[PDB]
């Protein structure tokens, strides 16, 4: 939680959002609605996708036998050829260790980032018709009839029709 | 009122491991390290080799088991437990370093070198080398003198490589399970067998008496083998225990050698081959062999090392 | 500074937080106060003890002499010894290295972050009865009594009941 | 009126490197590298070996030095600088090979191989392997000519390992300070020494002749080894300087073998040990010795790297 | 754009602003100007610039010839020798390559990171007598004079001299 | 009204990798493997030593082509594909080694071993040596018998290296054309050649029989060479096919070694050498030769690898 979206202010997920990642869930006069948010989910997702195509990798270089399994090697040759191959496996299996955590870790403050900047971009859309409820809730001082909330959701909320009406709710 | 928004999560995410925290669950996460054998040499696409009985190095000898495999030509290369360069006891000099340059060669190419001998048995032959009952390596003639005890001439023989690659030339030196047998077969008195190129130069004693009874047989024979340069010739000075070439080799293409254990397949295409089978995988690391060979995942010590591919997951 | 707090619009430390990592410093009618905080200062601390954990390692491998301190061996092979144990020297270095600035450069970025998001946890939990001095206080635009300041530090403040007085304080 | 938050500092925090920039102020940091020795061999918890004056090679053939550890038992086996596999010179044929082989071995246990001789002198010996007086290898008989000059007998020996796992042998060449000696020692005319297994095959020729007067000997002694598997046998043709087995050897459990120049110490215990002591640390990295064994830090060029515990430190 | 800035509400860059990485572009009375700001630009700067004293690095080892290219070694220990390097390079190549893009990612990030810190100090200056545009404006609900301009530049803007004006512009 | 920020931009920025996202645009990027050679082995700075004709383990034994460098001293050596270590045809046993050991050894300081001969020939010669028509290695004596077939007195010679450093010490063991020309130069009957130290102990038969016409000669001389310790001694005990050391060999301080086909510069500076030049750069990497020596970059297969130095670029 490097941004402190994700398990962090918003206090958990939403086990019924299949839509998509990340989303908006709303409540008005007419009921409550839940929708997934196509630009931040894909964004998550591109990202991911980009670390695996990066990951899921095959090096074009081929490597023979320099022991032999059936009838074994002079000793002192053999001896430095087991030494020099474990030593290498020392460093492969901690370059791999060591990569999957940190790609792990930069995986998670990722989507907290995009969760982050989804909230911050209703908030810059909302300007001064709302107030931050600090759970991760826009709290509407106007009144958000469904084509409202879905305006805000594809980003066609002008906050100047409801400025004077939220702001007199002072 | 209000609107708010979230992210998703699900009730069973999976475990990963970060530089800050072991065991965080994540919605969704990949493996990393390979486990997946097939236990079948994935041959399809390369044209593949089984020696079985025959033995690598002796592809060039050729006793019995390698008869099959005097001329062979390979893209991948199989040796077996069972494998055999021998027929009359006896070791190769520098075994390994010519077994490693075999398994990469593309097969061989056999051709003769013109050795003709005078007042000599040229067909030496024993009942290990089994097959109109008593014969011998296929490519070796066993040089002998004319009868028993007689005095077996001084001798030099010479090849010239006159093509393009270098050629393989092997000969072998006959140590004798008695001094009385040495003497049965060549004559009395000392022996040597030296052998020059440009590159090579180096020399051989008989060294007889009695060793234990491998194959029914007391003495063995030593196998030697030089690289012989295009444009460079070879020359045999000897007067006994000297098993001398018929013919080189010469290798065709390229190839890769693997020691396997398991059933060829060529249903299956495969690039990575471990002794128990084919590795196929995208996956950058693998926990199955440290030795498996051709175009492979690293080998690594741990058996799964999970990469997150979702968020954190945070349920109800 | 990822994050712009810590070494940013904080201008310094406090050398007399003695009790965590992070903490208000609170001036009212009363007097003047400072306390830590258990849950940032806690969490700062759980991640660079992962840290730790994960670098306090040992590899069961065992390593045995393919050298002679005594006797030297061979020159050719140890000299192929020596380019192949040096070659790995070499990387293993690197490795150290590397992963010490990358680890240095998270672990202070990650605290810089703890601080961020325990300053907008307060800022989300004032709401509209207090605004920013962008030094890292926040002023009041209502009366805050020891009992007020001790509520917003065990976040149990309710914006509601001081909104009408700090808001008419426009 | 006002709330305001912060962080810690304190007034003398310690430099740290990041990917970005050199020498950052942070509040706490630990140390990475392992810089700290104990100047002995942490011995508690495994059986220890301490050789001394013996050499490695040395508990198997047995000279003076080696009485002590003809049989025995390790976990632990220490070499010493003065360490000696030899009372008569001569050098050991593939002898670090050997010696990685025993360090590995969990000590050595001896058997007799039930070698008889006829007509020939079975108890040579000489003024370096000293006991009482003049003596010889423990392990080995120094086989001689009946008397001066007498023509040795051509003979053969031969050993069976019937146990289930393999069995080391030894056995020497005595190269005669000059032509003089070695036909008063076994004779005039040739001598050869033939050795042959399944595995092994190979044969050898006495060298005579003066070299630097070591220990007080001209000549030298030869020591070859090989490993001789289950079921197997070894037979020995020889007509003179041949200094042969009467025991042979196998390999217990497992050890490891250090060369050190420190005390030992069974009050610390220990799992990294160096020339110069032992490493024990929970640090990733070391900065000690670039050759150090056991279960290790890696070692790297770097006398200190600083790992970050703690914030940016910014004090007023 | 861990951090949502650059290539993100910011639409896109200035390709007029040859002064430095950053800046201001303000539309009063009086006409229109762009500044670039030092503290920022220096900063993404001296970063980077640590990011290459770092990697342009030499290590004091000397490497020697263990093969020889005019007569070839022997064949088993040249093939040992050929593997070792083979396997020392696929090393080296994947910590080249890794360490560039790790390198890359985080750069990137440190910029975007510099311009929202930019950004949100300029919000913190001018407290509560502007507005967000949400495209990286800020509309002042005031009269900016070129004079102002240049005090929020050289951060001198007291909000406090504005802010009875710019509030009743409520 | 307003107040807006933003940053720059440019219309052609560069693509760089990221661990998310291939062929991102950024504003300004910088090499990171370097691809720039100077076909020039940049010298000034070091002492430099060009051999061309001269093959390096030649700066012992000193055939003709090597005149010019029995004493040199150095800081870089120079071998060149043309180079040869032998006018009379033979090899050079641990060659490699050898070649290794004087790559880094500052240069060579001659010294003579005060071998003085009684009753045979010291000036053996041939035409393949050339200079005065005939001649030899000009630190090495041929040795030959008083006059034809003439039994070879049964020699002994003794040199102590009474330096600080070790001792470098060549022989040679002459390989008769035919066991006539043997006996024409040595005299009849069996020869050997014994060698031994404290470090060192072993001995050589020489093998007479024709090889191949290398040079005009169809026997071959074995090179071979041991160090000598300080305080230490070398016996050699011998009677014909001797080529005797008249100097040995002590190295100065200390240099590098390697195998270059380009000119030489002593203009430019220089620090990492390969084949084909000398690689001066700062970048961390380079993709020139997986081989190159010095002080170097890390070899890498990628072609290049750009870092960013600049923010995302996102023009209008
Ligand atoms: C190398 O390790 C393998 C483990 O599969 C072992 O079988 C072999 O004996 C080792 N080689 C030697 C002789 O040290
Ligand atoms: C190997 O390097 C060590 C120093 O770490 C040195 O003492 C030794 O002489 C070298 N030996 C060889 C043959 O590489
Ligand atoms: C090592 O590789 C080089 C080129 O990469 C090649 O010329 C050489 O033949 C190889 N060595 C051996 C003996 O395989």
């Amino acid at each position: 939680g490097l941004f402190g979206a994700i398990a962090g202010f918003i206090e958990n997920g939403w086990e019924g959002l299949i839509d998509g990642w990340y989303g908006f869930r709303h409540q008005n006069a007419q009921g409550e609605g839940t929708a997934a948010d196509y630009k931040s989910t894909q964004s998550a997702i591109d990202q991911i996708t980009g670390k695996l195509n990066r990951l899921i990798e095959k090096t074009n270089q081929q490597f023979e036998l320099i022991d032999n399994e059936f009838t074994e090697v002079e000793k002192q040759i053999g001896n430095v050829i087991n030494w020099t191959r474990d030593s290498i496996t020392e460093v492969w299996s901690y370059n791999a260790e060591l990569l999957v955590a940190m790609e792990n870790q930069h995986t998670i403050d990722l989507a907290d980032s995009e969760m982050d900047k989804l909230y911050e971009r209703v908030k810059r859309q909302l300007r001064e018709n709302a107030e931050e409820d600090g759970t991760g809730c826009f709290e509407i001082f106007h009144k958000c009839d469904d084509d409202c909330m879905a305006s805000i959701r594809n980003n066609t909320y002008d906050h100047s029709k409801y400025r004077e009406e939220a702001m007199q709710n002072r | 009122d209000k609107i708010c928004l979230g992210h998703h999560a699900v009730s069973n995410g999976t475990k990963v491991n970060t530089l800050t925290e072991r065991g965080v669950e994540v919605v969704n996460a990949t493996e990393t390290v390979e486990r997946t054998n097939i236990p079948r040499i994935c041959s399809k696409g390369k044209r593949t080799v089984d020696l079985g009985q025959c033995g690598l190095l002796g592809t060039i000898t050729g006793p019995p088991q390698c008869d099959q495999f005097l001329e062979f030509s390979a893209d991948l290369i199989i040796e077996r437990r069972e494998g055999s360069d021998v027929c009359y006891p006896g070791k190769f000099v520098n075994e390994e370093a010519l077994r490693q340059i075999l398994r990469e060669s593309g097969g061989i190419d056999k051709e003769a070198m013109g050795f003709t001998y005078s007042g000599i048995r040229t067909n030496g032959a024993t009942s290990s080398c089994r097959r109109s009952g008593s014969s011998f390596y296929a490519e070796m003639k066993w040089l002998l003198s004319n009868t028993d005890n007689a005095a077996f001439p001084q001798m030099t023989k010479s090849y010239k490589n006159t093509r393009k690659n270098p050629a393989l030339i092997v000969w072998g030196i006959h140590h004798s399970g008695s001094t009385a047998e040495q003497t049965k077969l060549y004559g009395s008195g000392n022996k040597l067998v030296t052998v020059g190129s440009s590159n090579y130069q180096q020399s051989f004693v008989p060294s007889p008496g009695a060793r234990t009874q491998v194959n029914g047989q007391s003495g063995r024979i030593d196998f030697h083998w030089l690289m012989l340069n295009p444009n460079d010739t070879v020359t045999f000075s000897f007067n006994g225990a000297f098993i001398a070439p018929d013919r080189a080799s010469f290798l065709r293409g390229k190839s890769m050698g693997i020691q396997s254990g398991v059933q060829v397949d060529a249903d299956c295409e495969g690039d990575c081959y471990y002794s128990g089978g084919t590795i196929i995988s995208n996956l950058p690391f693998q926990n199955i062999d440290s030795r498996a060979v051709g175009k492979c995942p690293r080998y690594v010590k741990q058996r799964s090392l999970l990469l997150a591919t979702g968020m954190k997951n945070v349920p109800e």
